[PDB]
């Protein structure tokens, strides 16, 4: 998945096969370093890719006076009552208009959506 | 000729007087509006 370095050169590991004991290494084209992975897949590629933006939203959204805030959607951790909303705010989100919530509280940062 | 010379018998006009409604038709009107804005926002609520 990720890209591992080397330690030698500091390029880029690509995949090579060891047609000996039938296993996966990681080797550099610069030096002679070797590894052996934990991931075992070389490639993955996902097409729906409908990733969840709550990995992607900032806390610090909370800040903003231009957005809307309400009252009737308490935060789960901290309960406290003003939370700030938007909709997804994002391209390539298909077309749903679904919610999103931060909390509004200093420090909590609570982002969900119900 | 002779529409236009009897035109300066009966005449014509616009004018406030014929661009002013009645005040059940303001009623009428102000509740339509609001009914359409209430269930424009039913509808943004559904979405939501
Ligand atoms: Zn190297
Ligand atoms: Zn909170």
């Amino acid at each position: 998945v990720g890209i591992r370095f080397c330690q030698e050169c500091n390029n880029m590991l690509y995949p090579k096969e060891d047609k000996e004991n039938r296993i996966l290494l990681y080797a550099c084209r610069n030096c002679d370093y070797q590894q052996e992975a934990d991931n075992s897949c070389i490639y993955v590629n996902k097409i729906t890719h409908e990733v969840d933006e709550l990995t992607q939203i900032i806390a610090d959204v909370s800040q903003d006076p231009t957005l809307p805030r309400t009252e009737d959607h308490p935060c789960q951790k901290c309960g406290h009552k003003e939370a700030v909303f938007f909709q997804s705010h994002s391209a390539r989100a298909e077309d749903a208009m679904r919610l999103y919530y931060v909390c509004t509280a200093p420090h909590c940062g609570h982002r969900w959506t119900e | 000729t002779v529409i236009n010379n009897w035109l300066l018998i009966e005449g014509h006009t616009i004018g406030i007087g014929d661009s002013i409604a009645d005040s059940k038709t303001y009623q009428d009107i102000q509740n339509t509006i609001k009914k359409a804005k209430q269930d424009v926002i039913e509808v943004i609520e559904k979405a939501h």
